């Protein structure tokens, strides 16, 4: 979601079921806009925020120039509070799979295996592992330079609404005219594709991560993408559907 | 014989969760059908599953 | 305003204060959907409010194909029902000329100054059209053809001609159509800013109640008019 | 000593009137603001002019 959009993207009234207070969208309004100023990201976009037990982390990103790999990610607990996270790495993916269960609410937690699993460390891999093959970019929006991979459609329209249902519309934000889609051999039905709103709004869920939530208005440019869940990988689908 | 669904939904945003204003509304003046049609003691917003 | 930024309650972001209820403002998005399903309509967007003693008249305007063509004005009561009024003419603006105060709410209200409230109302919304209703600069391009569309790269207006009442055009003929600030009294309109930069809030004060917005480098915008319904004479008195 | 701004709020959007649940609890910041600065017995918000 777009820093300066929050108030334009209501997750919650969308049909997410759950999302921002005033009090916390205010807040990530402006701690967003001034993240904007602080480190110079070219956006800002608040990511969502994952549950956990005892404190809720609300969590940013922040782009370069325009790219799918510089993606910073940011936590915080009091919303302002802001805080560089490290970057992920396959080290970190690989050592996070002996640990389960709910997040706590304190970056400084520990878990026991006897590895050592700081909770800042499953935080920064839960975020990855999320935001691999589950960030959608609608299609449209993104296309490859033969220089690089820059050109946000400055000329975006949406998608049209025969294009909406099909799934094959939609692309990842991973490193791939040019992306993978959501029909990339994944399990089948993994995405619960909902016309809301008097069919002026197109909602998606990832079912591999219960609380992801993807929109776009149809033959408008807004758009993105949020995360409101517990935060661990439901591998369960198959079974499901 | 309806509960203020939109109080609720009120305090729902302060806690930052429900369907929002509009959908919160509509579902409000769809129970007030519902009560309309049925002769119900209690018609109470439970869930959207 | 448009249907989208009806639901985002930008009505009340602005600043104007009055804005609208979130019951009427579900009532207005579905009915204001069937407007445009009954009157073909390419657009329909809320015009606002004229306030009333004993009911508030809820308007919105149907745009053809050609945005600039004269726009059929509908008026409602209770936000589902939406009747369709009858266009504007000089003599019927000529007419109410010896009848003010406030809006009744009865539509078949008749003043012995015979006026109808009808004859108030579409030439007050005529009237308001004519002198206030805003649109940026670069949006409303005028096509080859002789028609005006919507120009959909219009891209928002960046923050050096938002604090310029020049960059901001009105909904009415005169290729550019016709800036604000041949606009007399000299700062007939204000300018303010919301929280960040993130919109820009034009109120008339020759039309006190209308309160256009606009989010720079983004292309939602619209005016709403909520107020009494008079024109503000007492102006170059104020400034 | 503060008042309750966002239940006041609540009925004034309920009403129609209001700046929106977002500038509504920014001024509630900024009466807490002038609560905890000043030695206030009662503060209320009175309008925007």
């Amino acid at each position: 979601m777009d820093a300066d959009s929050l108030l334009l993207s209501l997750e919650l009234a969308s049909g997410s079921g759950q999302g921002l207070s005033p009090d916390r969208r205010a807040s990530l309004l402006t701690s967003l806009m001034l993240v904007k100023r602080d480190y110079r990201f070219a956006r800002v976009l608040f990511w969502g925020r994952i549950l956990g037990l005892v404190a809720d982390y609300y969590i940013a990103q922040g782009l370069s120039e325009d790219q799918l790999a510089p993606r910073k990610t940011l936590y915080s607990l009091n919303c302002t509070e802001w805080s560089l996270l490290p970057p992920a790495t396959e080290e970190m993916a690989m050592q996070i799979s002996v640990v389960s269960g709910r997040f706590m609410g304190d970056p400084s937690h520990e878990y026991e295996h006897v590895v050592q699993i700081k909770e800042e460390t499953r935080l920064v891999s839960i975020i990855d592992q999320i935001d691999k093959a589950v960030a959608i970019i609608p299609r449209g929006a993104l296309f490859k330079t033969p220089f690089g991979v820059t050109h946000v459609n400055r000329t975006f329209e949406g998608l049209p609404l025969s294009e909406v249902r099909k799934l094959s519309s939609y692309f990842h934000f991973r490193e791939a005219d040019f992306l993978d889609s959501l029909e990339y051999d994944i399990p089948r039905g993994s995405w619960s594709i909902q016309m809301e709103r008097g069919n002026a709004l197109v909602v998606l869920r990832s079912l591999l991560w219960p609380g992801l939530t993807f929109y776009h208005a149809p033959r408008t440019k807004n758009y993105g993408y949020i995360y409101v869940g517990t935060g661990e990988k439901n591998m369960d689908l198959p079974f499901m559907l | 014989s309806l509960p203020n669904v939109m109080e609720s939904a009120y305090y729902f945003e302060q806690a930052g969760v429900g369907l929002g204003t509009d959908e919160t509304y509509r579902v409000f003046l769809a129970l007030k059908q519902l009560t309309d049609t049925h002769p119900i003691q209690r018609c109470r917003f439970w869930g959207k599953i």
